[PDB]
Formats: structure tokens, sequence, C-alpha cells
RNA sequence: CAGUGAGCGGCGAGCGAAGAGGGAACGAACUCGUUGCCGAAUCGGGUCUUACAAGGCCUUGAGUUGUGGCACGUGUGGUUGGUGCAGGAGUGGCGAAAUUCAAGCGAAAAGCAAACCCGUUGCUGAAUACAACCCUUCAUGUGAGUAUUGAGCCAAAGAAGGUGUUAGCCCAUUGAGCCAUAAACCUGAGCGCCUCAUGAACAAGCGAGUAGCACUGUUUGGGAAUGCAGUGUCAAGUGGCAGGUAUUUGUCUGCCAAAGUUAAAUACAGAGUAGGAAGACCGAUAGCGAACAAGUAGCGUGAGCGAAAGUUUGAAAAGCACUUUGGAAAGAGAGUGAAAUAGAACCUGAAGUCGUGACAAAGACAAUGGAAGUACCUCCAUUUCAAC
RNA sequence: UGGAAAUGGGGUGCCCCCACCCGUCUUGAAACACGGACCAAGGAGUCAAACAGACGCGCAAGGGAGGAGAUAUGCCAGUACUUCUCUCGUACUGAAAGGGAGAUGCAAAAUGCAUCUGUGGUGUGCACACGUCAAAUCCGUUUGAUUUGCCCAACACC
RNA sequence: UGCAAGGCCGGAAAGAAAAGAAUUAGAGGCACCAAGUGGGCCUUCUUCGGUAAGCGGAGCAGGCGAUGCGGAAUGAACCGC
RNA sequence: GAUGUGGCCUGGAGGUUAGGACGAAGCUUAUGGCGUGAGCCUAAGAUGGACCGGCCUCUAGUGCAGAUCUUGGUUGGCGUA
RNA sequence: AACGUGUCGCGAUGGAUGACUUGGCUUCCUAUUUCGUUGAAGAACGCAGUAAAGUGCGAUAAGUGGUAUCAAUUGCAGAACAUUC
RNA sequence: CGUAAAAGCUUGCUUGAUUAACGAUUUCCAGUACGAAUCGAGACUGCGAAAGCAAGGCCAGCGAUCCUUUGCGAAGAAUA
């Protein structure tokens, strides 16, 4: 008999098992544990080949989109051209001492190219700089004893000196406001959806 | 709760004590325990008659 | 682990529960979900009833992140709380404040008694959640 | 004890006075035909005993 | 995300993705055409500078039916070319400790003193052995100590291989360290000289039989048509393309097709070269067909098909000298070896079948089988043998 | 104290009695139904994925990853550690636009008002508490019934 | 202040007498998961078709199938068990 | 046909406890003893020559009398046609 | 009687079992890692004192040259810088 | 099978052969569906002086998914 269950749809109808007639299709993860070694042996490698620059180059702060992942933060792709003018460098010199730059994104209100202006201005306020010919030192570049006391900055992310991505704090208790106590918020809510929902068939009535 | 391991703690006991041959030996217990009885006397090595008539 | 099944107590069998008669062939009523319609349909309609038909209006390019809104109820408040901030709370004096869409929740209702007073700020609200909030002596703030 | 999703699903759903759960993973699925009336017919949800 | 409250489907069987989020990687970006300003400043070939120089000189040879350049006084270049000089990595050789310590052979080169301590001490022997019905006489027999016991050393090395039985100290291996190097690789973009380059002083436009549309065909989850192909038709001008239900008309958002190059994170589902590391796998009818002169021997006109088989004697050939019977093969003696019951494709040597000796009997009930006795036997077990 | 006796096993023959050839399909096999000369080695319910039920274990209105990283870690394909996030669940319903669940009291407002130690009601319902009646009793107490209160889990009707 | 319905309060109750005046190897109810089977045949009483059949088709019950043992010399189903 | 078993047996793994050149595995049996049974243990070898037993967990290519079963060997017919 | 049957001791035929394993299968890693008209892969014929197959090699043919090492190779011949010819 | 001042015959007036908030049930039966049938509540009606009777002609006369096709979401009004 079949009795009660569920009705099956298991999808294993094609040829993905290896058989004396056929090759398969299959991807199993036993080399998991050594690939896990070898980057991390390629990155430390890496990061002693590049002494004593930072392993990751430094990125800007950016929003989530959709109305899912609109309070959260993360980072981006690269800074703008917009922000790197108003912390005054220019983006190919930029590219050359450990900024990543990206030129399509768009920077459409202040509060972002704030936060990205005081990263970059951080950066360039820790920033130590070699020069090229250390007999002829130039304006802008450390000191011998400047140069001799450095260290690398192996962070996951960068970011060892502008810190994490910052998150708006939370608000402190108080007390509830008269109109608070008062007002109706359903009321004024449904109202404004009603406004855009019927929009269409409000001005058709209307236009007779 | 432990500095390294993030909020964890050592589980608690099933029991507080563990000896419970202690309890059941108890003077508590034993105020409340059921009487023992005389018991009946152990049969002989003669066997027993059965037939009435 | 093999040594628990039903092949090793069934050695010596010679059927191993299939029966003289009937016998054990390879496909005695089809491949999957076929015939039922046919010689299945008792089983599917006393156990699966609305297999079959269509129903509805289609939606052809579906995007779940804009439909996005989860809700908490009224008397569940208190998960969102700490604990001196919830014994410190009392009507008439300050109140904490609850952040729904930083907590994972859109739409506030309005279910059960609520145990402490507070100040929500949600997306969404019903009418009776509203007004139960407004007269235990906590309020409600509309945030995007 | 009651209340488990287990116990719901006890039972066949599709005869009559019946209200327990199909097992089933897609829930828009099991609808239209046996659950509408417009669709051939409908279980009935109450039956004497 | 997601076997999806998407979607496709005799809406049956079945099929079936994308944006967002956490991550890997990432010094990641550049070149033509067109427009504007120049107009051979370009390329190839000879010849000379240590030089087929990104160099000088000469060349109608190519090229104006368009190569190429520029915008959208202190320094530098080891990726301009010619000459030289270092260190490192890599590669190849070389390179470590401690007992063949003492006890001798069939039976003490074995034990007991019941957690630990006594114990760097006490006490010994049911092997006067065995060798085929029993008893006397004479013979014959025990391979190699990595075993046992008692003492003693090494360890930054106890790690598995070899050696006639089971080895930290019999042998090999492994560490610090030493020596030698075509080019290439790494090092204030290592460091000098000549030559050569160079940072830095003094406005209009934007890729045409293309995109699109009609018919037909195929493909996709893509549904009044996701991508593509054939034919017909065939554009616009900062206007165009995309916003997952067709049309017309208004807004809004993103982007700018019809030219090109580009590391890493990913595959190696019957590849190959040079090196390595392993396994709760198989153990010679197993594991690759092939542990072996295996894609071999052999088969087929041919395309193709394709085995069986561990040479595993012994520690070491010490591989049976010599006598004798036989034409020979071989037999009977003798000898080597701990064993020949290890004698050559020789470790062990089962089942089935057969020969021989001794014994049990037995009609024709096919034979086998059960239950209960008895006759005869028994290299088997246990018990008893003295007021027991 | 023996080449001993005795009692159990083991072997072969004999007597009286009993007794159709195994495996299989089949209503029915011993059969004039099929497969069956002997021995050795080999020989058949497995692995993966989706779901459900019973049982074991951890946590609990919360449970848990996965991928990846970090350093003990440079012997070690293991173990030890980690954030956000993701997923199942705490709420369902409609084709959809959408909406969204406490109790009591006063009352009857087209979002009524007030309190917050609380099973929405009724019937049947472990244990516990208060009494009573039987039978037995080693006189300390036991074993059964029943009254009343609250009724846990659960069932039925609202 | 009659009938119908849902409740509350109180009483009575050989817990069911006597006349042949029941009995029980008499614990009731409720679920979850799953196998085999879905060719039958025989007999007793009642039967339908057929000349009839060790023939075909049904009703009630008991059996063989799935089961030996003791009897009818021998027999799946008869008698006893 | 279902289920249970401090129920039996085989190859390997994590632990623990033993054995062996004064003779391990394998092989032979009128070698008995134990268990209802699957099986376990001892004796003898006038056999062999180097490994291996018990107990608790883990694991699987884990138990043969027959498939006109596979491979190897043997065999009556037969000193016959 | 003979043939034949049964049990035990010994012996044949046969090649199972046990122990052994320079083989197989499977899973990982490293890099100055990828042939050919400057004639490849594959096919043929030859080469040793003695040499059928196989292995190596090409009329310089079981091999010439260089560096390292340090006394053999071996069935039997044969030869005989060790300062490393 | 049932029926006699009718359930038959004649005649008069009519459209209960309409709608009927997803009420319950019988027959087949797995206590599924389809077909047929029974007891009801609401609207608007017909006949009758009235009590009442009637949502076809009692009991056979009929049909899933997908697809096609038809009918109801009349005009007016909400500061939502
Ligand atoms: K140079
Ligand atoms: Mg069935
Ligand atoms: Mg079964
Ligand atoms: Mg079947
Ligand atoms: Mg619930
Ligand atoms: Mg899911
Ligand atoms: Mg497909
Ligand atoms: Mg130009
Ligand atoms: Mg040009
Ligand atoms: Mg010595
Ligand atoms: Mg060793
Ligand atoms: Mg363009
Ligand atoms: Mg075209
Ligand atoms: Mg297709
Ligand atoms: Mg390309
Ligand atoms: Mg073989
Ligand atoms: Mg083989
Ligand atoms: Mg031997
Ligand atoms: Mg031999
Ligand atoms: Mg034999
Ligand atoms: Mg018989
Ligand atoms: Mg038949
Ligand atoms: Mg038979
Ligand atoms: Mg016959
Ligand atoms: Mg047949
Ligand atoms: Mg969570
Ligand atoms: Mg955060
Ligand atoms: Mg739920
Ligand atoms: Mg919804
Ligand atoms: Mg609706
Ligand atoms: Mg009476
Ligand atoms: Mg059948
Ligand atoms: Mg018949
Ligand atoms: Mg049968
Ligand atoms: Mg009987
Ligand atoms: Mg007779
Ligand atoms: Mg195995
Ligand atoms: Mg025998
Ligand atoms: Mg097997
Ligand atoms: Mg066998
Ligand atoms: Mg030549
Ligand atoms: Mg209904
Ligand atoms: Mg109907
Ligand atoms: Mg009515
Ligand atoms: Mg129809
Ligand atoms: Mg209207
Ligand atoms: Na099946
Ligand atoms: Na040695």
């Amino acid at each position: 008999p079949k009795g009660n269950n569920a009705i099956p749809h298991v999808h294993q109808k094609k040829h993905w098992n290896p058989c004396s007639s056929q090759k398969g299709n299959v991807k199993v993860f036993l080399n998991q544990p050594a690939q896990k070694h070898r980057r991390r042996r390629l990155r430390l490698l890496k990061a002693k080949k590049v002494f004593p620059r930072p392993l990751k180059a430094l990125r800007p702060q950016v929003n989530c989109p959709t109305v899912r992942h609109n309070m959260k933060r993360r980072l981006g792709r690269g800074f703008s051209p917009a922000e790197l003018k108003a912390a005054g460098l220019n983006p190919q010199y930029a590219a050359t001492i450990g900024i990543r730059v990206d030129s399509r994104r768009k920077n459409k209100s202040e509060e972002g190219m704030n936060v990205n202006v005081q990263r970059l201005k951080t950066y360039m306020s820790k920033l130590v700089l070699f020069p090229m010919n250390h007999k002829k030192v130039q304006k802008g570049e450390a000191s011998e004893e400047e140069v001799k006391a450095a260290t690398q900055d192996r962070s996951r992310f960068g970011d060892a000196a502008v810190g994490a991505v910052v998150y708006p704090s939370a608000e402190a208790p108080r007390a509830v406001s008269a109109e608070e106590k008062s007002m109706c918020v359903y009321a004024f809510l449904k109202k404004n959806h009603s406004a855009v929902r019927f929009f269409g068939t409000r001005s058709s009535r209307a236009a007779r | 709760a432990s500095a390294v391991k993030k909020g964890f703690t050592l589980p608690a006991p099933m029991l507080t004590n563990t000896d419970v041959t202690r309890i059941m030996q108890s003077e508590e217990v034993r105020r409340v325990l059921k009487p023992k009885k005389l018991q009946a006397k152990k049969a002989s090595r003669f066997q027993t008659p059965t037939n009435g008539m | 682990p093999t040594r628990f099944k039903k092949c090793r107590h069934q050695r010596g069998s010679t059927f191993c529960g299939y029966g003289r008669v009937g016998k054990h062939r390879k496909h005695e009523s089809g491949r999957g979900n076929a015939g039922g319609m046919h010689h299945h349909r008792i089983n599917f309609d006393k156990y699966h009833p609305g297999y079959f038909g269509k129903l509805g209006m289609d939606h052809y390019h579906r995007k779940k992140n804009p439909m996005w809104k989860p809700t908490i109820n009224l008397n569940n408040l208190s998960r969102l709380i700490a604990a001196e901030e919830a014994a410190k709370a009392a009507k008439g004096g300050t109140l904490p404040v609850v952040d729904l869409q930083s907590s994972g929740y859109a739409k506030l209702l309005g279910n059960g008694h609520i145990q402490v007073p507070c100040i929500v700020k949600a997306r969404y609200v019903s009418k009776l959640a509203d007004k139960k909030i407004r007269k235990a002596g906590g309020a409600v703030v509309l945030q995007a | 004890k009651s209340g488990r999703e287990s116990v719901r699903h006890f039972g066949a759903s599709g005869v009559p006075g019946s209200h327990s759960k199909p097992y089933a993973t897609n829930r828009g699925k099991e609808t239209k035909r046996g659950r509408r009336t417009g669709r051939s017919y409908k279980r009935k949800a109450f039956r004497h005993v």
C-alpha cells in the first residue's frame, strides 16, 4: 500500500550518478580543509611580500538597498570622485596609496558623503609615506625614524585605522508627550496610504 | 558565564544529593514506611494432604 | 548501521517478508505519481484534496524583499526590553523606547494584555493595538 | 499535549467533518478541486456522528 | 535565495531560475575608431656606435585611398640598449647518541612471596622426560636468541625499514651546520659606467543592411513571444535602449548597443611531465583485463575480441659425491640439512574420489531415517578402593 | 591401587515396532508436473536525497546552521574559537487591493469607558485537602468505598 | 403562572421487593504506524441452470488451505480429539 | 506475515586485559564436556612453523543445498561404443 | 565361495585454507610543469665475448662526453684511475 | 404500490418548473463523489371565505480537471 504520505518531488531523473555507462554530474567537498589551509598560507605569504603596506585597501561605507535591508550598513566597492575632491585628493594619486576608487557611485545625500569624507580624513591623518629617495626627502614624506618604526595591518577587512562601520545610536528613555497621548496614529497612516492608493479614481471622479 | 565560551554555564544537576541509599534509610522515610508483619511458617518437608473425602 | 537492519534478521527466510504468492516484482503500480486520476484516485482524493486544477491570478516576477513584513504582538513586547529598563518603568514616568525595524519587525498587532508600557517605533500598526497601548500609557510613533 | 503539529496532522483531510492538515511542503499547491464548490465539489466541513 | 503560496506543463507525468544578504579573490584597469588641433614627426631595409638599440646617418622602398602625436633648474627610469659587481632564495652533494653487556642449552636462559611497601631481600625442582599393545638390551634426537632473567646507558632522536625468532642502544634514516652554483627569480622599483628616454624650472562629436518590425523554425521557467537563425522590410540623432500582460498618450528612474585587451578567486567526471603525503579500502576466482617476457599468447578477411599464470625449496645450494640393478627413465643403499613428511615451478596441504592392511558382518524387504534394548569394542570422561 | 571395579558418553551389527523424495507454483504433490552426478571457492534489500511516525539526547519562545575567518597552528583532512547574517518557529486569512485575534465590570457609543494576581461557561474527569461508612488488624494502622472543594491531562456541548 | 427550553434549590431512592424473576475464565473507552492477502476448495441444511456430471452459480454455519495425533485396511475435507 | 532476545557466528576500528619457539594461525577426529539451539570449550596429532584469544563500544563487500547459477577439479557409464 | 557393503590405520590423485605482499583502488598537495617541418606521436629493422623474449640503445648501437662518488660487475669469460681515466 | 364528496373527469384563475444567506439528512457507500430524494429557515408570489396547499409531472429519464462561452459587481452620494 501507499497510505498517507507527502507527494514526493525529488528531481533525480537525469544521468547524475556515475556508473559503467555514464560520466555523471557531481561535486564533492573532500578538499575543503586543504583549501582552507592553502588560502591562509597564501595570505600570510602575500602579507610578508607586501610588507609594510596593509594587506587590504581602504573601502567606503554604504547602505544596503531594498526595504528589507534598509537599516544595515556595509563596505562598498570604492570612494567616489566627489568624496575624494571634498577630502582634497586627486583620484589617480589616491589609487597609488592604497585607496579604492569607484567612479559610478552617485552620492545622493549628504550624510553618507560626510561619513566617507571623515573616513578619508582619518586615513590621511594616520598615513605614513616613504620617500622615493631617502637622501633627499620632500614635503609630505616621513623621516628616517618614522620609516624605521613601521608596522603592518593584517586585519580581515582592513579598516584598522578607521574602525568598523558605524550604526546610528539608540534613543534614550523619555516621557510621553501630550500630542502623542492624544493623537491616533492609525487614522493618520491609513489616510496617507489611501491618498496614494485611490489617487487615480479620485482624480477621475473630480474630472467630472 | 565563561569568559571564553560566550554565554556558557555549567549544567544544573537533576539531583541535589545523589546518595539515594541514605535517603531510603533515613529516619524521615522510616517514620512513614509501612509496618512489617509476621508471615506464615515455612512449609515442612512432608507433603500436605489434598483429599477431603 | 547495517547490523540493525531487517536483512540480518531475515537471513534464511528465503522471501524477506514479501510473500510466496504476490512476490517482489519491479513496478507493480507504475512509477512515481502515475495514475493519480485513474487507479490511485481514492488515495489522492482522500489524502490530498485539491491536488488538481487552477486558482487565482498570476504574478510573473515575484520579489520578496518589497513584501517583507514581519509582525509582533502586544503581549510579546517584553522580549525587546532589557531587564533593568523594564523594572524602572511605570505610567507617567520615563519609558523605554523600542525600535522594531532594528529588531526585525515591521507591524505591531494587538493580541493580549500589555505587560510593561513603552514607546514603540514601527512602520505599521493596527487599530486595536494603537488604542490599547494608548490606554495603557505607552505610545506609538511612526518610522520608515 | 493537544496543539502539537503531529496531532493537528493526524487523520485524513478529505473526508466530511475533518479539519486535519495535509502533508505538503508547498502551501499553495493543494487548493482547487475538492476544496472549493466551484471546482467539482468541496469537502464538507461538518458531519453528525 | 529555492524544489519556491515565482513560473512552464495532454496544467498530467514532470520541469524550474533571478535581484537582495553573509563570504572567497582583488594595487584592476586599459586600447582603437569618431570630434578638435597638428600633418610622415610613422614603418621596413642598409650602415655605425661592443648593439638585427624604442639610438645616430642614409634610403622611394611602404605609406597622404592616412602611419603617428596632443586633449576628451633640480631629479627619475635595472621593463631602452651595451658593459660590469653583490647578497639571498632555489637546486645538488656532505653531515649526529646509547649494551651484540652477564648467565648455555631436552628438564632453573624457570618460578613463588596474591593493590603499594617489604623486596639492592627470602624460598625452590611432581620433566629420575618423551618416542605408539606390554616388558628388558643397545642406539638416536633438539637450527639461528629481536625470547626469559639480572644489571647499565641515549633521548631537542621511542618514527613504522633491514638483519636466520618479537631490537631505542647490530645497520640505515632523521637535527644543528658545511661546500658548489649557466640563465631566470627576490633584495632603498639591489648597486656602478656609457648611451637613450622622461617627470618637472623658465569644440564639435561618440561605431548602419546595424537595431527594430512581419512570416517561418528552434531554444528558454520567460507566460499577446527569453535568446538565436533564414528571407522580406529597414530607422533615429542627447535622441536611443531597459524598467517580466498587448495598444495609444503623458510623466519618472537607470544606462549609452552595433570595435578591442586584461591577473586572482573556479574545473580537471577514463589527459600528461617532475616530485611528494596518506587510507576504519582489496589480499592472488579479490583488487585495474594485467602483483609474472599483459594489451602479451591466442582468435577473426576486417572493424575488433582478449586470457591463464605468486618460480611462496631452504637461514644458507649445503640442489643428493660414491656403491649396486637397469638400454634408459628410475629403484635400493649412502650423504647434506634442525627438518627431504622442504628433492626443484619443492611453505601449509582441506574436501571429493581411489589403493592397501586389519576387522564387523550380511540372503533376496533399494538404501538412508525414528524409538527402545542387547551382543561386542572403546588411544574418551568422571567416581571409588576400608569401622570407606 | 590394578592390564581394577563402576557409572556415563562414543562406534559397529542384530531383533520387535514405526516410517512415501527434497526445493517450488498450486484449492490440491509422493505423483506419469518443473529444477536436482560429487566437492571446493564465489553468489543476491545496498548507497544518496525529500517527507512522516515511534524511540534516545541537548536547548526551549526560541532552536540551529552553512559558507567563511582567526590563532593554539607553523603533530593536526582532527580538536578548541567567532560575528553579522540565513533558515525553521512564536499568527492567520483573502483570487486580489488589504486586514489581523485577552479577561472582568459598567453600559449599549458606526475605533464607548474603567481596572489588570489571571482558568470565557457547563457536564464528565488523576493527585491533594476535609468528613463519613465498611472489612481486616500484630491495635501502631491497612484495604476499599463514598460527601464536599479545587480540579491537572483529556473528551463532549456552547 | 398553562405548554416548550436552559439552569438553580430541596426531597426520595426494595440502587431495584415478591411471583421459576438471569449469567459471565464479565476492566470500558480512545488513538498512531505498518505487513501479508484481494486464483480458493469441501461438507451440513435451503436452493437456481442442466438428462446428468468428481458440472456451473448463490444463502447460513463449520472445516481444509495453515495440522499433526487416535480410528474408518488405503484417502486434504468423514468419526474422535 | 509482524516483533523481541546482557541471543549465536565473520572481516576491520577505539579501549582494556592476556597468550606464544617449553610452539600462533590453519588443518584432522569412535577427543569428550557444556547449551533446547545457533554454537562454545578441552584432549590428541607419531600435524604445522609465526602470530593471536577474551570483554565493552564502533563499523561493514558479514552466515548458502539447489537460481537449465559462475570458475576449477573429480566422477559412474567403461577397459565399454 | 566370489562380487559387493560398512568402520578404522596408512598411502595416492587434487590444489582449497592460513600466514606472507616491490601490486591495485581511492583521497589530498607542490611547480621556472605541456609535443611537432630545427621532422613529433606511432610503425619497422638492427646492436652484447656468450643473448630467444623483455629492458636499454642506434653503424659512436645493453652505449660516447661532463659533474659527483669511491671499488666493483657477477651465471661464466675477460679486464684490473684509485692520486679516482 | 396508492387513490372515490379523490390522487380520476370537467371547469375557473394562474407561473412554487423563480429565488432560496456554502442549514441538515436518506439511497450507492470507502460511510467519497455524481444522479435521484427527504425535513427546513429567509424573499416575492399563485389559488382559496378559511384552515391550508405549492419551490415541477413521487418513486428510471443522466456527466469531473483543463479549455471555450454567457450572466451579476445599475446611476447616485463619502474628505475618506
Ligand atoms: K640595463
Ligand atoms: Mg491491498
Ligand atoms: Mg513485509
Ligand atoms: Mg503485491
Ligand atoms: Mg496552539
Ligand atoms: Mg524553505
Ligand atoms: Mg529541460
Ligand atoms: Mg584624432
Ligand atoms: Mg589614427
Ligand atoms: Mg653476550
Ligand atoms: Mg624494527
Ligand atoms: Mg555608441
Ligand atoms: Mg537586419
Ligand atoms: Mg524545450
Ligand atoms: Mg576576451
Ligand atoms: Mg589461482
Ligand atoms: Mg586477477
Ligand atoms: Mg615443510
Ligand atoms: Mg608441499
Ligand atoms: Mg582427500
Ligand atoms: Mg520421508
Ligand atoms: Mg491446476
Ligand atoms: Mg513437494
Ligand atoms: Mg500419476
Ligand atoms: Mg515452469
Ligand atoms: Mg533566529
Ligand atoms: Mg550590528
Ligand atoms: Mg503556525
Ligand atoms: Mg498576505
Ligand atoms: Mg474573496
Ligand atoms: Mg425477584
Ligand atoms: Mg494473484
Ligand atoms: Mg471450476
Ligand atoms: Mg496458498
Ligand atoms: Mg482435523
Ligand atoms: Mg473398506
Ligand atoms: Mg572487508
Ligand atoms: Mg568418521
Ligand atoms: Mg554479499
Ligand atoms: Mg559452498
Ligand atoms: Mg656515424
Ligand atoms: Mg452544506
Ligand atoms: Mg447532487
Ligand atoms: Mg418559504
Ligand atoms: Mg457540464
Ligand atoms: Mg454602482
Ligand atoms: Na518498490
Ligand atoms: Na643483525
